[PDB]
């Protein structure tokens, strides 16, 4: 049931989702100095996914 | 006269709010995202039923 960017363009849970969320941070081994570009995502669509 | 009565209650209570934001379904569903829109939803049916 959430807004947002990425919820609705990039992956968006059902209503009634059933699991776990598990986040933990990544800057000490996913960090560049110059700047890691790999990591994309997505902010045009047509429409809601 | 009595069953005109009940029939007009049956009808009236279909303004009443039962505790939603609003008893027209279409403008909870308009303004609310849906995961909101279950809990108001869900009193208006318990209302009706």
């Amino acid at each position: 049931g959430q807004t947002g960017n990425i919820a609705d363009y990039n992956y968006k849970l059902p209503d009634d989702f059933t699991g776990c969320v598990i986040a933990w941070n990544s800057n000490k081994l996913d960090s560049k100095p110059s700047g890691n570009y790999n990591y994309r995502y997505r902010l045009l669509r047509k429409s809601k996914l | 006269n009595h069953n005109a009565q009940a029939l007009n209650t049956l009808v009236k209570q279909l303004s009443s709010k039962f505790g939603a934001i609003s008893s027209v379904l279409n403008d909870i569903l308009s303004r609310l995202d849906p995961p909101e829109a279950e809990v108001q939803i869900d009193r208006l049916i318990t209302g009706r039923l």
